[PDB]
Parts: C-alpha cells; sequence; structure tokens
C-alpha cells in the first residue's frame, strides 16, 4: 500500500485483500479520474506516517476530510498552513487556552506536532470529492477505520479516546472501557460547542490519565 | 447563483465584510437535538434526526465571530442562518421536515 506507514501496514494489511477494501480502492481510483479528490494520494495516510503504531497514546475520532484546496492532509481537525483553522479547531484552541496553562493560539491549524507525539487524528472517512462534503460517505472507509479502531482496542492498553459528537461516539461505542479511557462530550463545532465541549477539560484530563497510566503526557503546546 | 453564494452576499452586506474574501466550509453530521433551539426540535419532527451541517468561515468571519450555516436533512434543506458574537442563532429559513416554520429567504436578494 503506497504512502502508508510500514509499522501500520504491518498490522492492518489484512484489510487490503477484503472485497470491500478492493472495491473502496477502485472507487477512489475512478473518482480521481473524474474529480479532484482530497487529500492527494500521498497524504491520505498521513496519520500512519507521523508516528509508529505502537507510539499511539491518544485517539481522536473525526468525520470526513475538509473538502477545499490545500485543506485536508490526512489528519482529523487539521488544515495545512496558511489556510485558516476551521471553526471546530478554533474552539479546540479556546478550550485549550483555558484548560492548559499558557496555551496560546498558534496562528495556524497544522496538528502535525500532536501527531508526532502519538495523538492519532483519525477521520472515519479518509477521502472526499473537492467541493462536495460527504461525497465518499458509505463507500468502505468506515469499515476500514472501524478496523483501525478495533486493532487499537485489542492490541493496546490505557489509550485515551476523545469522542466528540454523537457520530464519533457511536464509532467508539465498543471500546473496552475496562482497558481504555474514553472521554465524551459535545462536538466542538460552533453549532454544538456550548452543549458540553467548552469546559470539558479533555486535554488536561488526558494528560492526568496518561501520567496515571505510566506514560508521558501530551505537550499540547508543541504546535507553536 | 448558488444558495451558498447568496448567503455570502447577504452576510457580507449585513456585516460589512470583504466581498471577495475566500470562504471555506466545515461539514459535520450531528443530531438536531444537539444543534437547534429547543422550540424547533420536536418528536416526530426534527428530534432524533441526523443533520448534515455546513458552517462557513474565513479570517474576517473568525474575527467577527460570525458563523453562517446551512443545514440539511438528507438532501432536504432544513435551515439557513448564522451564529453571532453572542452565540445566538438567527435564521433566514427553517423547516422541520414537515413544513417551513420560518421563511425569510427573500432577504437573499
Ligand atoms: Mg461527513
Ligand atoms: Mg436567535
Amino acid at each position: 500500500m503506497e504512502f502508508f506507514g510500514e509499522s501500520w501496514k504491518k498490522h492492518l494489511s489484512g484489510e487490503f485483500g477484503k472485497p470491500y477494501f478492493i472495491k473502496l480502492m477502485g472507487f477512489v481510483a475512478e473518482e480521481r479520474k473524474h474529480y479532484t479528490v482530497y487529500p492527494p494520494p500521498h497524504q491520505v495516510f498521513t496519520w500512519t506516517q507521523m508516528c509508529d503504531i505502537k507510539d499511539v497514546k491518544v485517539v481522536i475520532l473525526g468525520q470526513d476530510p475538509y473538502h477545499g484546496p490545500n485543506q485536508a492532509h490526512g489528519l482529523c481537525f487539521s488544515v495545512q498552513r496558511p489556510v485558516p483553522p476551521p471553526p471546530s479547531l478554533e474552539n479546540i484552541y479556546k478550550e485549550l487556552s483555558t484548560d492548559i496553562e499558557d496555551f496560546v493560539h498558534p496562528g495556524h491549524g497544522d496538528l502535525s506536532g500532536w501527531a508526532k507525539q502519538g495523538v492519532l487524528l483519525l477521520n472515519a472517512v479518509l477521502t472526499v470529492r473537492a467541493h462536495q462534503a460527504n461525497s465518499h460517505k458509505e463507500r468502505g472507509w468506515e469499515q476500514f477505520t472501524d478496523a483501525v479502531v478495533s486493532w487499537l482496542n485489542q492490541n493496546s492498553n490505557g489509550l485515551v479516546f476523545l469522542l466528540w459528537g454523537s457520530y464519533a461516539q457511536k464509532k467508539g461505542s465498543a471500546i473496552d472501557r475496562k482497558r481504555h479511557h474514553v472521554l465524551q462530550t459535545a462536538h466542538p463545532s460552533p453549532l454544538s460547542v456550548y452543549r458540553g465541549f467548552f469546559g470539558c477539560r479533555h486535554f488536561s484530563k488526558t494528560n492526568e490519565l496518561l501520567q496515571k497510566s505510566g506514560k508521558k503526557p501530551i505537550d499540547w503546546k508543541e504546535l507553536l | 447563483m448558488t444558495l451558498e453564494l447568496q448567503l455570502k452576499h447577504y452576510i457580507t452586506n449585513l456585516f460589512n465584510l470583504p466581498k471577495d474574501e475566500k470562504w471555506e466550509c466545515e461539514s459535520i453530521e450531528e443530531i438536531a437535538d444537539d444543534i437547534l433551539p429547543d422550540q424547533y426540535v420536536r418528536l416526530g419532527a426534527l428530534s432524533n434526526k441526523i443533520l448534515q451541517t455546513y458552517t462557513y468561515y474565513s479570517d474576517t468571519l473568525h474575527e467577527s465571530n460570525i458563523y453562517p450555516f446551512i443545514l440539511y436533512y438528507q438532501k432536504q434543506l432544513i435551515a439557513i442562518g448564522y451564529i453571532d458574537e453572542n452565540h445566538d442563532m438567527d435564521f433566514l429559513y427553517l423547516h422541520n421536515t414537515i413544513m417551513p416554520l420560518l421563511d425569510q429567504r427573500y432577504l437573499l436578494t
């Protein structure tokens, strides 16, 4: 699998051969003949390249990728510079700046520095047609990223999952709460953010739960 | 002229924004209960329905804390509006999957 980190490839390559995956791939290939599709191919799997699958400590389940030019690059809630951070990410930055001492808005929305630390930024759907939100919904990606979530559920201990919104919540509704930390609240979108997200303190709670679990905390500031 | 583009025109007029600033979109699925004023979410109507949401942003929208949005149920138009500096939703359109409750789309010209 091209542009797909080898440590991940190692454990997940069982999917590439299932019929849904082969179909998924053929679909996206055909899609790229008629349409610009985001992320470009080398960035569909950025999340498999920022860190080894065993360095994963925090998981944040997202939806689909941003669907305009130079936005998506393989990480949920993340845009490439100089593209402004999306309104969800602005709210994540707001909660942080109350939640986390001396957190400053970093003036950009590249979450690469979180990724490198073993924060997995996993969208449920990994491609999209340019300018058509949800256009690759229900074509196989959901089963593929479900598998990623299962591999993680079954092959690790004491991850912190951050489940924002009912969607991400249903996606995570099978994580073993005996072996893994699951923190839930409203989606940070401006539309729903005042229903739980502001004041959830998830970034500090994660850090406490990581410290508690014998692992090194997330430097949430290591963007700036 | 797309709906999107009409709402941009109204919003740039209403709020004195740059006419040609590039707008981007954020698109999020969520139950209507978590998204709409109480008085608009009712059982057998919107309640417990998944909406497709579009929220528009740019630098000056960020700076003004104005977030225009359009809501869909499946492919049915459910709402056109904006969130403001204070977090009040204001609507130019709202339909409860049965019938329009609010229709001020004429302001979009
Ligand atoms: Mg979606
Ligand atoms: Mg209002």
